[PDB]
RNA sequence: UUGACCUCAAAUCAGGUAGGAGUACCCGCUGAACUUAAGCAUAUCAAUAAGCGGAGGAAAAGAAACCAACCGGGAUUGCCUUAGUAACGGCGAGUGAAGCGGCAAAAGCUCAAAUUUGAAAUCUGGUACCUUCGGUGCCCGAGUUGUAAUUUGGAGAGGG
RNA sequence: GUUCUUUGUAAAGUGCCUUCGAAGAGUCGAGUUGUUUGGGAAUGCAGCUCUAAGUGGGUGGUAAAUUCCAUCUAAAGCUAA
RNA sequence: UUGACAUUGUGAAGAGACAUAGAGGGUACCUUUAUAGUUUC
């Protein structure tokens, strides 16, 4: 498509003197994470989404602070490699939308309130527990047995 | 972008969260070889302040070195000599751990040319490393100038001479009054000095 | 014997003497007669002893009735005495 | 200014002064409007240390005599104990 | 009289002797006789400034430095980088604090962008005959302190009592503003 | 069932590279004793010989987390000098530098850390042609867990 | 010395105003042990235990507290004679 | 060969101290009590 609207521009730029405003506005995902990150704390983007599994995990681990802190709202979607086929990557492990179209407004603006239902709310209170306490099958029908004698 | 916000994060060694990652990895890399690549590194900052580019030709290994003392190798602790030298279990070796650790990546990968290194993890017995190698036969490193430096044949095994960033410090060279024993190369400052020199008419 | 003086260096301490008998091979020989033929308050030779290498001024010999001007770092008391009979004063440059 | 003659309080020759354009490195040390921000932001992810744990522990209980000479102890030297046990009661301060 | 010899090592390995010392001249100026024509309208070192010298032994003279300044640089009226390529030598981490230095290097570079011409990049090259010295065209020369004759002025300070006083007073400066403040703080 | 991703493998897969010799000088590690103290144990010989690893036509060092206390110098190197001095030492034997001054040669610099976001603009390889230490067109890949342009503290950036 | 090519609505330099001015972590530093230097209440390097800061940090050749001033900007890199 | 520090985590009881969370209560005080906490054996 790029390849192809160039060579649109190259005529059009040449012959009526235009200043490559031929092309429209363009409406599109913004997807690198030094770049979304920037796109945060200006208060710029409408919804952010982040991959669960990322292999550093310290890459991702501000971003929900740095949401709640700014005010954007945040979604944790599953899947590294589901983010990157939508942009045209291999994996992605970032995605933010800026500016959406007018009549897809409405469409948006119902779904940041089931994402804010689930996220931005429970925050204040995801912080204070600890997860973790699981055991295996053998050790877990070990104390029951225990603890059904108890 | 998460350059800083991961550069400040990383300082707090001992946070709650940090004490947890230290001590899931320090497990997987004893599980693993010595040696061994990873595909990308664990710290994306660290690495690119070191001269890191993800680009064809830049490689990421791994290393472990035991920690401690070097006794000395004398056979049944038996020394022969004078009574200042008879110790064997207190002797602890100029180079550093960092340094040994990039001279073990050096004689594998033979091929590659060593460009830093830096500290990921520890334990009680082994301390971990991870070293940034370049290629210099790859096309994409031979051209490009500000890489091609290192395609020249003087910067043949930098880590076996002490030349890295690690290297210059176990030398001791820096600037100042301090360095006064070695800052130009301990050996030539001292052949220096301990030099009669003659002219030809007798000063 | 003394206390021990850590790094030293002998540019901290760099003052050389010069007695009252010399004073005047500071000044040229083509001048040196014109000066002593002119006892002058009105013009008086003015000698720069630390331009010349000198560091301190003491007084040795005798000088002659001249009134001169000197200037230097440093000067003792019979040798600032000795120039005042002279007639001439001592400025002190730094 | 120099008063003109050798030795003094104020040794030396009187030359008159210019006072050069000020050098760029000399603010190191001053931040930003951003990693105000940034060092803030981690401190609330990051939590606390343990030994700065003992410390607001030691504060509440026995005074800031004993605080400073734990965290002369902890860390390096005593100059950099003043800074982060005033650090600690900022961080008392804050909590109420 | 004792006399200390430090000879206990193995010296006779480290014996150099210079009977190259007539030979490396020679072949010393046979470098800068290549240099000079492969710089050929060029005067072989660059322009330096007017410094005077720290370590009160020495500050009575003025020496030549390394390179003048952002500041001269700028109030002779050209840019630093444009100033490398003219033939003059810019230093960047030195400072300027004292006026009559400042003047002197100012002074120095006005008039070698009048004693020099610039080729231009286009061509038509014309001959100059080249000078291999640039600093044999602008000499150091020393200030001048004062002049050789002038009146006596004497007010009876006595010039000894001036140095008595001012070596008493910073010797006992601290314990003067000691009692000052301890009478200050009485009620 | 089908298609990706991450990690790890296999090929006499396509194209590459390292080993060994020399070793006078160079950069590191490891490292003695005879000897001198009229004995000898700290010390000295010596931060040396032997041992081991690594380069070049030189290498190393280098654009200051410097020297200074002045009217301040201004990357490194080498020579003359400071100096057999300050200092270390069963204070005995013995050891022992540096700053300033004069000269040889002089040359400076770039990345990380700014949103290209009205367009990853970057690069390996293959193939076809060509004027072949390479160029252009095309197609696979690499890559957003950040490749180019912009900036390096002496500054510099966004605006007007 | 010549000859063929327009590279460029490209690139660079300079004045003034306003807002900014991001700058390297198991590191700097401290204890201790060994080694080492002319370095002496500790010159470097290394092992281990502890482990920093942002008008901060190192250095200013006698350890320590109090108050100032001076000077550079570390923990990443290239380069002839 | 013996001690300390590091490797070295998590529980349930017990014995304390604080931070918080109200009531009372003779800038405060202090016998009380709850909880959700940080730590001492």
């Amino acid at each position: 498509e790029k390849k192809e609207r160039l060579t649109k521009e190259a005529a059009a730029v040449a012959e009526g003197k235009s200043k490559q405003d031929a092309s429209p506005k363009p409406y599109a995902v913004k997807y690198g994470l030094n770049h979304v990150v920037a796109l945060i704390e200006n208060k710029k983007a409408k919804l952010v989404l982040i991959a669960n599994d990322v292999d550093p995990i310290e890459l991702v681990v501000f971003l929900p602070a740095l949401c709640k802190k700014m005010g954007v709202p945040y979604a944790i979607v599953k899947g590294k490699a589901r983010l990157g086929t939508l942009v045209n990557q291999k994996t992605s492990a970032v995605a933010a939308l800026t500016e959406v179209r007018a009549e897809d407004e409405a469409a948006l603006a119902k779904l940041v309130s089931t994402i804010d239902a689930n996220f931005a709310d429970k925050y204040d209170e995801v912080k204070k527990h600890w997860g973790g306490g699981i055991l295996g099958n053998k050790a877990q029908a070990k104390m029951d047995k225990r603890a059904k004698n108890s | 972008g998460a350059y800083k916000y991961l550069e400040e994060l990383q300082r707090k060694k001992q946070s709650d969260v940090l004490r947890f990652l230290q001590r899931v990895r320090v497990w997987e890399y004893r599980q693993k070889n010595v040696i061994h690549r990873a595909a990308r590194p664990t710290r994306p900052d660290k690495a690119r302040r070191l001269g890191y580019k993800a680009k064809q030709g830049f490689v990421i290994y791994r290393v472990r070195v035991r920690r401690g003392n070097r006794k000395r190798p004398v056979p049944k602790g038996a020394t022969y000599g004078k009574p200042t030298n008879q110790g064997v279990n207190e002797l602890k070796y100029q180079r550093s751990l960092r340094a040994t650790a990039e001279e073990r990546v050096g004689r594998r990968a033979a091929n590659l040319r060593v460009l830093n290194s830096y500290w990921v993890n520890q334990d009680s017995t082994y301390k971990y490393f991870e070293v940034i190698l370049v290629d210099p036969q790859h096309k994409a490193i031979r051209r490009d100038a500000r890489y091609n430096w290192i395609c020249d044949p003087v910067h043949k095994h930098r880590e076996a001479r002490g030349l890295t960033a690690t290297g210059k410090k176990s030398r001791g060279i820096n600037k100042g009054h301090k360095f006064n024993n070695t800052k130009a190369g301990r050996r030539k400052t001292w052949k220096r000095q301990n030099t009669l020199s003659l002219w030809r008419y007798r000063k | 014997v003394g206390m021990r003086y850590f790094h030293k260096q002998q540019a901290h301490f760099w003052k050389p003497v010069l007695n009252l008998d010399k004073l005047w091979t500071l000044i040229p020989e083509d001048k040196r007669d014109q000066y002593l033929k002119s006892a002058s308050k009105e013009t008086a030779p003015v000698i720069d002893t630390l331009a010349a290498g000198y560091g301190k001024i003491l007084g040795k010999g005798r000088i002659p009735n001249v009134p001169v001007i000197v200037k230097a770092r440093f000067v003792s008391k019979l040798a600032e005495e000795k120039i005042r009979a002279a007639g001439g004063v001592v400025e002190l440059i730094a | 200014v120099k008063t003109g003659i050798a030795i003094g309080l104020n040794k030396g020759k009187k030359v008159t002064s210019m006072t050069p354009a000020p050098k760029i490195s000399y603010k190191k040390g001053a931040a930003s409007n951003r990693t105000k921000f940034v060092r803030s932001l981690v401190r609330e992810i990051a939590g606390l240390s343990p030994y700065e744990r003992r410390l607001i522990d030691l504060i509440r209980n026995s005074g800031e005599k004993r605080a400073r000479k734990v965290a002369k102890k902890r860390l390096g030297s005593f100059t950099r104990a003043k800074a982060k046990v005033e650090e600690m009661n900022n961080i008392i301060a804050a909590s109420r | 009289p004792i006399l200390k010899n430090h000879f206990r090592k193995h010296w006779q390995e480290r014996v150099k002797v210079h009977f190259d010392q007539a030979g490396k001249k020679v072949s010393r100026r046979n470098a800068r006789a290549t240099r000079a024509a492969k710089i050929a309208p060029r005067p072989l070192d660059l322009l330096r400034p007017v410094v005077r010298a720290p370590t009160v032994k020495y500050n009575r003279k003025v020496r030549a430095g390394r390179g003048f300044t952002l500041a001269e640089v700028k109030a002779a009226g050209l840019t630093a980088a444009y100033a490398r390529t003219i033939g003059i030598a810019v230093d960047h981490r030195r400072q300027n604090r004292n006026q009559e230095i400042f003047d002197a290097n100012v002074q120095r570079l006005k008039e070698y962008q009048s004693k020099i011409i610039v080729f231009p990049r286009n061509g038509k090259a014309p001959e100059a005959e080249q000078v291999l010295s640039a600093a044999a065209t602008f000499p150091i020369a020393q200030p001048a302190t004062d002049v050789e004759a002038r009146a006596v002025q004497d007010n009876g300070e006595s010039a000894f009592r001036t140095l008595r006083l001012a070596r008493s007073e910073k010797k006992f400066r601290g314990i003067r503003e000691k009692r000052a403040r301890e009478k200050a703080e009485a009620e």
